[PDB]
């Protein structure tokens, strides 16, 4: 008849960093950091975004002929461009207060 | 650790406990086995759950944050926007990593504390009925049953 | 690419569907997302130090 | 708590102790009553006064901060101003709610430590000439007066 | 401090110790000398070196921070620039003095912890062969060699 006080252990190879020691092996832990994403553009609360695609803001708003598929788009939850959003202004000059117009939109 | 139980006088943790974070390995003549202390386990779990809640609750959700575009004669207000976005991101990353090092240490201090508070609680019951033998292990003078072991678990065993 | 998925949070790389307080995917966000930080590990301990005695 | 005296080995605090945060109860033949331990009370008050000073004096007073005006073609510098004010207020509320929850737990740990440092100090003075009984209380072996009971308070009584 | 060993039960530190932060002093028939307990001192030096590295690592080196001119009709954007520069410098000065006061308290508590861990490992080792005198000093009941004092440093000591 003996009685021994002790603490828990397991097979858990979880690790955490402290001020005293880095990568201390621990029985349980959870990550507060997120790294997972769908890899996809998705609907924001059941409503689909506008995808400008081959066009930018200025080609849609002026109604550039290469941006005619974007002219019937009434509503969106957010607006998306791509790295190849080159179909904008189709005759040279300048767009006065462009930076403010996309900020309104 | 800090208080001196976790890798301290108690040499290692036992995989025979799965029921809780703190427990008693009884070694009766009626048979050996492990039995977790539900009090120190649940007090630790409640304190950990409130720490897990607190760190997530203080992190109020990030809303829609989009990049601002500026023209060729707006390089200063671009570098002000860059300085603002970088300088906030530095502070949020810095507070996130600083708190993680501090709270992981304070949690290991807290668990070492809970083994110590449990050890002294059992020692104050086994006064002149037992001697300390294995740094956690007590050896009884009169040999008592699994009922008398459970009396030591639940906070009774008032014997001299 | 656009797909018939739904989400509460979007980024330029893809849609996050999590309740964790921080993220490290992209600073640009739409909707209600976790906080962008440059961290690679913000793992908090819930248990004690594992010493299996094996 | 952490140190295991406040709601730990001492079950509760006395409402007859008002003179200091730490002290002693009389249970001698010369009658009951309370006498405060001024050294544990004053060192706790000094630590509390310095942490109260620290948390207030680190916060250097806010000068005049007023709203800024923006026309219909200045929505970018309006939303940049707003992002700066909101992002600073997020960090400020976050640092304030970190400090208050952390340092309230450290204050409980600090006071719980001062009850340990007092109890172990009286145990090391009393030794065999008094034994622990009422988890805080010490039964005198040979028995002695309120002068001898006072001598334990002031840091003398070096009797085996 | 927070564990009652430094400035507590041991009255003061020894200037004849130079070998380490925690150590013993024997008074054998073989003579006297200060000899550090290596394992506790080195473990403390690792804990201090890791915190010293961490607080230097967590800040990232300040790149080119150059002042920006604004004309007579851009004084709002100068007051945005100045508010951003001041508000970041406020927060970073507050973070620096926060972690200095907090971690300097935790350092003294950590060393005080390591001195009580050094005393309690010797108390549990010497057991029935020695009593307390100067609170730290252990008069033996059998008189054993400086080899047997080294057996208390390494923590073997084969006699109950």
């Amino acid at each position: 008849d003996t009685i021994c006080i002790g603490y828990h252990a397991n097979n858990s190879t979880d690790t955490v960093d402290t001020v005293l020691e880095k990568n201390v092996t621990v029985t349980h832990s959870v990550n507060l950091l997120e790294d997972s994403h769908n890899g996809k553009l998705c609907r924001l609360k059941g409503i689909a975004p506008l995808q400008l695609g081959k066009c930018n803001i200025a080609g849609w708003l002026l109604g550039n002929p290469e941006c005619d598929p974007l002219l019937p788009v009434r509503s969106w939850s957010y607006i998306v461009e791509t790295p190849n959003s080159e179909n904008g202004i189709c005759y040279p000059g300048d767009f006065i207060d462009y930076e403010e117009l996309r900020e309104q939109l | 650790g800090l208080f001196g139980a976790i890798a301290g006088f108690i040499e290692g943790g036992w995989t025979g406990m799965i029921d809780g974070w703190y427990g008693y390995h009884h070694q009766n003549e009626q048979g050996s086995g492990y039995a977790a202390d539900q009090k120190s386990t649940q007090n630790a779990i409640n304190g950990i759950t409130n720490k897990v809640n607190s760190v997530i609750e203080k992190m109020n959700i990030q809303f829609t944050a989009v990049g601002k575009e500026f023209n060729k004669l707006e390089k200063r207000m671009e570098n002000l926007n860059n300085k603002v976005d970088d300088g906030f991101l530095d502070i949020w990353t810095y507070n996130a990593e600083l708190l993680v090092l501090l709270e992981n240490e304070r949690t290991l201090d807290f668990h070492d504390s809970n083994v110590k508070n449990l050890y002294e609680k059992v020692k104050s019951q086994l006064k002149n009925n037992a001697k300390e033998i294995g740094n956690g292990c007590f050896e009884f003078y009169h040999k008592c049953d699994n009922e008398c072991m459970e009396s030591v678990r639940n906070g009774t065993y008032d014997y001299p | 690419s656009m797909h018939e998925c739904n989400t509460k949070c979007q980024t330029p790389l893809g849609a996050i569907n999590s309740s964790l307080p921080y993220q490290n995917i992209h600073p640009v966000t739409i909707g209600e997302c976790p906080k962008y930080v440059r961290s690679a590990k913000l793992r908090m301990v819930t248990g004690l130090r594992n010493i299996p005695a094996r």
